[PDB]
């Protein structure tokens, strides 16, 4: 509920070229990863948020959900890949 | 000359990890002035006790981690 | 969010005060520790919470195992 | 569903079932003893069918490579 | 509509026909007269018979998974 | 199918009186076995048609 | 059949009658629950039968985990 | 210098029973003069057993919430 | 022990042509897979072996022997049939 | 490891501390009581940091093994 | 030298009591010379049961602190 | 070998399971007996791994 | 020597003496059963050794833990 | 004999006679069993034979633990 | 803290070969990796380094590290051997 | 800026290899213990210096398996 | 202790190619068999398989084992492989 | 020279670890208007100790 944001009318009346979704889509993904890394490590250093059952209890379901989200855009990428070197290759 | 000399020191060096220097010795001193050991002096109102110069400097030392030097009132071997 | 965290919320929803009442019970018992009274009310409150929380972290371990497997078999 | 477009019930509904009356009372050992098999069965269920979708896309993949 | 781990499950709770009311019983009896020497041996007894009943009924469901999920592991 | 019999047969005599010493010293044994049996089974033939598929792959 | 069974059988054997024993020693001390030699004699068998069932599971046990431990080196 | 939540959970007690660490050496420090007065006996059964009760009490429920986080984190695989 | 039998002596056969050695080899290996097979399957199913020690470490290289051995006889054949096809087709 | 470019230990001596205090009097029931805090507090930080450190070496393995 | 909370716990009676242990036997000694004397033996009789007293009240507090430490002590496993 | 040696033991034990004298020499009879088998398998089977891997290799 | 025996050692650095005192007063106490100032001073000294030996070995095993449970994870 | 076996026998060799000195012991006792010198006697004996077997079985134990735990790394 | 140095000045490209480019930096990486893997060595066997749980936090982020260094390298040589290949079969 | 190369110590290693004090002295201290079980002086010795060799014994297992791994991982990632 | 080396053992010339094989094939096949047997007469003696010592080093023998024979395969696998494709091209 | 100056200073450091200078010195220091020792008195109904 904290500070939402939705942009509308995304392709209404422009569209990107392939060169720039691609670029957009690794930058938004790349820095979203970087803070939830930090994020995690800031929660395990605190001595207060370590020994609380309820902190704890949170911080099991963000590893849990950062493995799960690395794990999906690696096998997408690897799979799509895949598919233009099929194209591609004599 | 070079992989000779290499060689040799290493190997003395680790040589003398099995020779020992420390060897311990033993001073035997007389007092010439006082009791060697401690006194308990039973006051008819309290039992009060006046520790032996043995008791009192182990008792200093105990768990010390560093060297002494300077009681107050080759340079690789030193 | 996620589904896992739908799960974690679905006990949280289900305990509605234990939360408090827990620290609640605590700090009248640690005003008078000797109150039989209170004691007895204390082991009951802790009891119940001490097994809510492993019944949680044990589900929340399970599915989350099952999305794993399923995410490797797409390749 | 409430749902049919003209042209019983599965452990997916169960489960989420035997989770929702359970979490109103977890100390309860009649219902702890209801939970265990039914996240158990459908851990198993959930587990065989991904691995048998699996061996029908690899055999389909081989039979287009073999005829590359 | 069940699986098998339900059959093996209910296979205990027909086969100890009625202890699992018997021992609410009991509590309901105790309750009432907690200084009552008949009362509190019989509930020992139920007590007791009800927390081996619990236990062997959970570590053979648990056998039953680990066969299970063993073999199809190898369906690979 | 004598050793699946076997395994059912002592389920039932045990779920009849479960705090019976006998009869769990019984079953922990039967549970034992068939669970043994069932892993070596499923293996050789995992073992036995991966040898198949291996030769299939080699002409192919 | 099966090897196990033999293990779990082979202390059966050893033991004569104790299953036995310890059953009826039971019987006669209920009849008179005062009896000193009938307490001190009660105290040993219900020990040794103690002792005998432990050991029988603990063997069992570990011939089960040699075997398992074989058994996943097919693959 | 950081304070946990154990912590937090000790000195709920310290601070729920103010004074009873001073009386509880104060009682002894009159009795040890004359032990024979009745009523500095009585005081003194009062106040070491509630000194008792309060340790053991303490001690036990640090233990609870140790066991409990020990298990939530062994989940972390 | 107990009802057994050994079979003593060999029929026998000439061996005049690379026909007949071809047919020979085959036929020699053909049962010899077939034998091992049955066995390891009778050795899984005797209750007795199963569940010993000393039969299960027997029936792991019995196992292992025959994954070697047909697997070393595809190599070899399809080496043959390829070395064939290179030469003609060249 | 940092990436490149890119903007952005008291519990230890705590705990020594307490053990050399408790050392010098191991009877003493406030001594007592604080030492088994400080020690417990120290066991869960050490035991949920080295399995984060695992959970994070097991992810990168398995993106370069996937693309290995 | 070296010691403990018991053995301060224990020492508060000693200094606690200043002089009795010196006059129970000084008692003692006067009354073994004259059994019959009505005024010495209704000291004695103060005198020993005050040091009977001393004694087991000593002995019965640090029974207590040991076991409350004992207790402490089990829960850092 | 030490099949023989363990059995027998077994057999001396199951007489009288209430002597510790017995109960001592069996737990390390039993004890090595385990970690051989277990250091057999193992060696075994990575030998025979070894072995497939050639094979796979000029397959 | 490692940092357990130095963690151990701690404690017998921390009680200067208690070693040899136990054993000087249990000597004097023995020549002499029943002087009851011997005897409240001996009651002392054993049950602070008590102590002193309970406390050291429950650590060394916490500190034991802690480094198991980090060694599993190196592989 | 493996590596165990020699540890298990160092602590029989460690006690000489301990084994022979219960067992008589125990026949002296049973003999009078309502003499204090032969009580005294034996409470110690009884107490030493039953440090050392826990103290060898525990040991033991150990070892089999850090072997198992090697032997597991082959693989 | 005890002992560092670093490399301030990389020499000019305009006085060095092509070939020396790289003999410089694989000997450079085949130093830093032999003396990673002999400090790790190293700190196993100091006992006061081999059972402190402060020290051992340390020594398994070492070789998370060393570990994750060799997969990189090694994966990206394969890919770029892969490239000729593929040019020069092709 | 690049980090230091440091310095390679090639030859001391693999000949510094010899009988380890650590096992001496667990063999020597169960030697003392062996002949008089109930000193809890002696027991409180042998208590760490077991375990002490526990952990070490199991961290060199699980490094030299850790460096074996790499090298048959790059094998197979050639052929 | 019963112990023997074998010294004078190898020719350091050039020397034709034919023999060159032969000298590296028999010397690898020695080292290997006699490795392979030291390895399991290590497994079958009671003495050394139940030592924490002990078994430390059989760790290091097998693992010396599967890497060497890994490495000997794989380079001669590539060694037939160039042969086969500038002939085949 | 600057790989013989960083090599040797590198190597120096290394070895100064086993180097140790803060050795400790032992001061007898008499006391000229007090006693040393710990003193008790007794008041009304308690004791008074000054250390
Ligand atoms: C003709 C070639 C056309 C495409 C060529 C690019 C190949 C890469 C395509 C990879 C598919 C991406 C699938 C990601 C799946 C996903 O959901 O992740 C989204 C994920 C997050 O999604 P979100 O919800 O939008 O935030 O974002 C990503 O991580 C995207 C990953 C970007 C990585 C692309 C790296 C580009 C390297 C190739 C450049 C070489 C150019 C040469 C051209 C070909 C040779 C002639
Ligand atoms: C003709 C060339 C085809 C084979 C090329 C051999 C290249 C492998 C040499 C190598 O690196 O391994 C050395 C390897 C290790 O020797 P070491 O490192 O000196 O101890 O030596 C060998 O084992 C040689 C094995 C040769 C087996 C191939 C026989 C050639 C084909 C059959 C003849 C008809």
């Amino acid at each position: 509920v904290i500070g939402q944001a939705v942009n509308i009318r995304s392709m209404e009346t422009d569209i990107v070229s392939l060169d720039d979704r691609l670029l957009q889509a690794f930058s938004g993904s790349a820095i979203a990863t970087a803070v939830d890394k930090q994020t995690i490590t800031n929660r395990i250093e605190d001595p207060n948020l370590v020994t609380d059952p309820k902190e704890l209890a949170i911080s099991q379901e963000m590893i849990s959900d950062y493995n799960l989200y690395v794990s999906m855009v690696s096998t997408l990428t690897r799979k799509g890949v895949g598919a233009v070197e099929t194209l591609l290759r004599s | 000359y070079v992989d000779m000399v290499v060689n040799a020191a290493t190997m003395m060096d680790k040589q003398n990890d099995g020779i020992e220097l420390g060897r311990q010795k033993i001073g035997v001193m007389r007092l010439n002035n006082t009791f060697v050991g401690d006194r308990t002096y039973n006051l008819r109102d309290q039992k009060m006790v006046i520790p032996g110069i043995a008791t009192a400097i182990e008792r200093l030392l105990q768990g010390e981690e560093q060297p002494l030097g300077n009681i107050v009132s080759m340079s690789l071997q030193e | 969010s996620g589904y896992l965290d739908d799960v974690s919320a679905k006990f949280d929803t289900g305990v509605d005060n234990l939360q408090t009442q827990v620290t609640e019970a605590l700090d009248k018992l640690a005003a008078k520790p000797s109150d039989p009274a209170l004691l007895a009310a204390y082991q009951s409150k802790l009891s119940e919470y001490n097994l809510y929380r492993n019944a949680q972290s044990n589900t929340v371990k399970v599915f989350k195992d099952i999305d794993a497997a399923i995410i490797q078999n797409f390749r």
